[PDB]
C-alpha cells in the first residue's frame, strides 16, 4: 500500500526526470533554436536591406 | 444490431494487483505504469531520432505538441515557465498515456489467468490512471513542488499570503492554506475517480448489448482522460501562478 | 426490499438532472454567442463540445453507479 | 411493500424533470439570436437539435430505467 | 396499501415540475424575440410549437406512467 | 393510514412550484417585451394566454390527480 | 397518526412558493420595462396582476388543499 | 411521537427557500430600475412592496401552518 | 429517539437556504446598481437594508423553531 | 426556559377577564391619545416635533396615496389613516415595553381576521362602485376562455384579505416567540440588534399592510 | 436511534446550500461593477463584505446547530 | 441492509446536480466572454478551466464518499 | 447500522451542491468583467480567489463534518 | 473470456471509426506544421 505508493512516486520521478533530461530538454531546444533561426533569418533579411 | 450473446457477466474491483511480489511488492498498476512509461521513453526516442531538424517524421507531432504545452504554459505565467516546464510535460503524455489503453482489446480481461475457475487470476492491467497510489503520489508531487516554488520565490509571500494577508480582524489564510491542501488531496481523488469510472463504465455498460453502447462510451472516456490530462498539467501551474501571485 | 431498487432510481434520476439542466445553459451561451460574433464558430464549437463532455461525464458516473447499486 | 412502484416514480419523474428546463433556455437562446439576424438559420437549427437530443438521451434512461423494474 | 398512491403522487410531480419552468422559459424568450422584430414570427411560432411538442412530451411520458400504474 | 393523505400533499405540492414560476417568467418576458416595442402588444396578448394555459394544463394535472387521490 | 399532519406540513410546505419566485420574477420585469419605457402603464400593470393571480392560484390550492386534509 | 414536531419542522421550514429568492429578486429589479431610471422611485417602491405584500404572504402562509399543527 | 433534533436540524437547513441565497440576490442587485452609477448609492443602500432585514426576518422565522422544538 | 403561549380568543365571544390583547390595544390607544393631546393643544404655526408627526406621517401617507391612485386615496384615506397609527403602535407597545408578557398573576388571531374584513368591506363598498358589475368584470364572460380563471383571482381577492390578516397576526407573534427565546437562552436581545430589528420589522409590516390595503383598492379600481 | 448524525449532516449541508450561491452571486455583481468602476473598492467591497457577513454569520449558525449536536 | 446503497445513490446524485448548472453557467460566460473578444479570449480560456476544476473536484467528492461507503 | 452512512452522504452531497453552482456563478462572472475590461484582471482574479475561498470555506467545512461522522 | 472478444470487438470498431473521422485532419495538420518548419528554413536560406 504506503510502500506501493512511495515505489511508483519514486518510478515516476525517475522516468519524469530522464525525460526532462533527454526529451523535453533537447525537444525544447531543437524548437527554440528553429524559431531564434528564423528570428535570426529575419534579422539578417534587414542586414541584406 | 442485436447482440444475441456476449453478456457472459460483470465483475469490477478497486483495483488489481500483479506478480514480482517476492523480490518486491508489486501490483498491476506498477506494471501499467512501467509500461506507459517505457512506451513515453520509446516514443522520445523516435521523437528525438537523427534530431537533425527534420520534418515531419512523426516528431513534428511530438514537437507541435510540446509547443503548445509550452505556449499554454507560457500564456498561463512566465516566472517558472522554463523551469516548471518538465514538470507539467512529466504529467502531460502520462496521465494520456494512462488514459489510452484502457480500449485496448481485453484492457479490463488482461492477465486474467478464465471465467472457469478464476482462482489467482488476477487482471494485470490495472490501468496506472485507474489506481489511487498512482493519482495520490502525483498530486503529492505536484503539491510539494507548488510549496517549495512559492517558498523559493516569495518566502514571505507564501506564509504572508495566509497568515499576513489581513492580519487586523479576519485574514484569507487558513481558509486559503486549507482550500490548497485539500487541492492536492482534490486533484489526487480527480485522477482517482477519472478512468477508474471510464474502466467500470466499460465493464457494466458493455456487459448489456455490447454492440455500439461503448463504442461512444469509450470514446467519450478517451475525450475525458485527453482532457482531465490537460485539466491537472494546467492546474498545476495555475496553483503555483497563485502561489507566486 | 424495492430499496435498492429506490436506490437505483434516485441515483439515475439525481444524475440526470444536473448535466440535463447545465447543457441547456451550455448549448444556449453557444448559440448566443453564434449570434454575436460568429466567428468563433470553431470555437465555440470545441468549448460547447468539450462542456458537455464534463456534463455527461458527471451523468456516465451517475449512470454507471446506478447500475451497481443494479447489479 | 410497493417499493418497486415508488422506486420506478421516483426514476421516471427525476429523469424527466431536467429536459424541460433545458430545452427551454436552450431554444429561448437561440430563437433570440435568431430574432437578432436571420442569417445564422438553418446553422443555428443544426446548434439547436443535436443539443436536445443530449437531454433526450437522459430521458431515455430515466423511461428505460423504471420500465425495466416495471417488467 | 398506500404505496402505489404516493408512488403515482410522486410521479406527477416529479414530471410536471420540470416541463413548468421549461415552457416559461420557452415562452419568455419566444415573446421577448418576437418582440424584438416582426417578420420572423410564423419561424419563432414553429420553434414555439416544437418546445411545447418537446416539453409536453416529458409531461406525457410522467402522466402516462402514473395513468398506468394507477390500473 | 395517512399515506393517501401523504400522495396528496405530493400532488399538491410538487408539479405546482414549476409551472407557479413558469408562469411568472412568461409574464414578465412578455411586459419587458411590450414595454420595448408596444406595438407588438396584439401579438404578446395571443401568445401570453396560450403559453399560460399550457402551464396551467401541467399544474391542472396536478391538481385533478390529486382530487382523484381524494377520491 | 401523526403522518397526516407530516403529509399536510409538507402540503402548504411547497404551497406557498410558486408565487414566492413567480412575484420576485414578475415585478424585476414589471419594474424593468417601466423603467425602459415609463410613458407605457397600466396595460403592464394589468398584465401584473393577471400573472400574480394566476400564480397565486396554485399557493391558494395548496392552502385549501391542507385545510380539507386538517379538518 | 415526535412525528408532529418533524412536521412542524417541515411546515415552517418549508415554504422559505420560493420567498427567501423572491424577496431577493423584487428588489434587485427593484434597483436595477432606480438606477436606470430614478425619476419613477414612487412608482417602482409601490411596485416593491405589493410584491413584499404578496411574498410575505406567502412565508406566512407557512408560519401559520407551522404554528396551527404545532398547536 | 432523536427526531426533534431531526425536526431542528431541518428547521434550520430549510431557513436557512432562503435568506442565504435571498441576502446574496439583494446585494447583488445592489452591486449591479452602484456599478451602473455611484451617485443614487444612498437610496440603493436603504433599499438593500430593507431587503436584509426582510430576509434576516425569514431567517429568524426559521431559526426560532430550532429553539422551540428544544424546549 | 421557554414558556411562550398562544393568545388566540374569540372577538364574537365576550372579552376575557384577562383580555391580553384587549388591555395591549387599551395601552396603545392611551399612548396614542397622549400624544394626539400633546400634538394639539400644544400646535403652533410652525410646530416642531407635535407637527412633525403629522407632516412626516399623515401627510407622508397622503402624498403616497395620491401618487399611487389619486382621487381615490381621498375617498379611502380613512381606511389607510386607521391602518396607520395602529397596529404599529401597538406592537411597539408590546415590544416588551416593560413587561413583556411577565409578572401577570396584533398577534390576536380574530383582531387581525376583523381588520381584513373590515378590508374586504372597504372592497365590497368603494371598489367597483363606479361599475357596479366590476367584480363580474373579465370572469366567465363571453372572453371566458382567456378569463376562466378570473373568478379565481376573484378568490384570490378574497384569499388576500385573509393572508393579509394572516402577515399582521404572523411575523408580530413571531417576533413575540423570538423574544421569549432570547430571555430563555442568551437574554438582553441577542448579540444582534433583536429589539432594533423586531421594532423595525413590526413598522415595516405595519407600512407593508397599509401599502398592501392601498394597491388592493387600487386594483378593485381597475 | 442514531437520528442525530443524519441531522447534523442535513444542518450543516443544508444551511452551506444557501450561502455559497449568495457568496457566488453577490461576487458576479461585484466583479461586475468592477469591470465598470474599479476605484469603488473603498465602498463597493465594504458593501460586500457586509453581505459576506451576513451569508457565513447564517451558515455558522448552522454550524452552531452542528455543534448542539455534540452538546 | 440495502441503506448503504441508498446512501451511495443519494450521494452521488448531489453530487451530480451540485456542479451541473456550475459548469454550465461556466462554459457558457466562457463562450460569451470569448464572442466579446477573441483577443483575450485564451486568458479567459486559462481562467475558466480552475472553475472548472474546483467544480470537478467537488463532484469528484460526491462519488468518491460514496465509493467509501461501498468499501 | 446504514444510518452512519446515508449521514455521510448527506452532509457531503449538500455541502457540496451549494458550493458547486457557487464557484459557477463566481467564475461565470469574473469571466464576462474580464472579457468586457481585462485591464484590471489583477483585481477581478484576486477577488474571485477571495471568493472562491470563501465559498470553497462551506465546501470543506461540509467535507470535514462528513470525514467526522465517517470516522 | 466473452469479454475480451466484446472489448476487442468494440475497439476494432472504435478505431475503425477513428480512422475516417479526422484522420485525414489530422494528416493536414501534420503536413501544415511541416510546411512551416520547411518555410522557415526557405526563409533562413532566402535571407542569408
Amino acid at each position: 500500500n504506503p510502500t506501493l505508493f512511495i515505489a511508483q512516486l519514486i518510478n515516476f520521478l525517475l522516468l519524469i526526470f530522464i525525460l526532462r533530461a533527454l526529451l523535453y530538454r533537447p525537444v525544447m531546444n531543437l524548437l527554440n533554436e528553429r524559431t531564434r533561426r528564423i528570428e535570426e533569418s529575419v534579422r539578417d533579411a534587414e542586414k541584406v536591406r | 444490431f442485436f447482440l444475441y450473446t456476449g453478456p457472459p457477466h460483470v465483475e469490477v474491483a478497486a483495483e488489481v494487483i500483479f506478480d514480482g511480489i517476492p523480490g518486491f511488492p508489486i501490483t498491476n498498476s506498477f506494471v501499467v505504469a512501467i509500461i506507459i512509461d517505457i512506451f513515453v521513453i520509446a516514443l522520445a526516442v523516435a521523437a528525438t531520432r537523427n534530431l537533425q531538424m527534420v520534418p515531419r517524421g512523426l516528431q513534428n507531432v511530438m514537437e507541435f505538441i510540446l509547443e503548445s504545452l509550452y505556449n499554454l504554459f507560457r500564456n498561463i505565467n512566465a516566472k517558472y515557465v522554463a523551469t516548471a516546464f518538465p514538470l507539467v510535460a512529466t504529467i502531460f503524455l502520462f496521465v494520456l498515456f494512462g488514459n489510452w489503453f484502457g480500449l485496448l482489446p481485453g484492457v479490463g480481461s488482461i492477465g486474467v489467468c478464465c471465467a472457469a475457475q478464476g482462482k489467482k487470476l488476477v487482471p494485470l492491467f490495472r490501468a496506472p490512471a485507474a489506481d489511487l497510489n498512482f493519482t495520490f503520489a502525483i498530486a503529492v508531487i505536484s503539491f510539494v513542488f507548488i510549496e517549495y516554488w512559492g517558498f523559493r520565490a516569495l518566502g514571505p509571500g507564501y506564509l504572508k499570503k495566509f497568515f499576513n494577508t489581513n492580519g487586523i480582524m479576519s485574514f484569507v489564510g487558513i481558509i486559503e492554506f486549507i482550500s490548497e491542501l485539500v487541492k492536492p488531496f482534490a486533484l489526487a481523488f480527480r485522477l482517482f475517480g477519472n478512468i477508474f469510472a471510464g474502466e467500470v463504465l466499460l465493464v457494466v455498460m458493455a456487459f448489456l448489448v455490447p454492440l455500439l453502447l461503448p463504442l461512444p462510451f469509450y470514446g467519450f472516456e478517451v475525450f475525458v482522460g485527453f482532457i482531465q490530462a490537460l485539466i491537472f498539467a494546467l492546474l498545476t501551474y495555475a496553483f503555483l501562478n497563485i502561489a507566486v501571485t | 426490499e424495492g430499496l435498492n431498487l429506490v436506490a437505483t432510481a434516485l441515483a439515475v434520476g439525481l444524475g440526470a438532472i444536473g448535466p440535463g439542466v447545465g447543457i441547456g445553459i451550455i448549448v444556449s451561451g453557444a448559440v448566443q454567442a453564434i449570434g454575436r460574433n460568429p466567428e468563433i464558430e470553431n470555437r465555440v464549437v470545441t468549448y460547447m463540445f468539450i462542456g458537455i463532455a464534463f456534463t455527461e461525464a458527471l451523468a456516465i458516473f451517475g449512470l454507471v453507479i446506478a447500475f451497481l447499486i443494479g447489479f
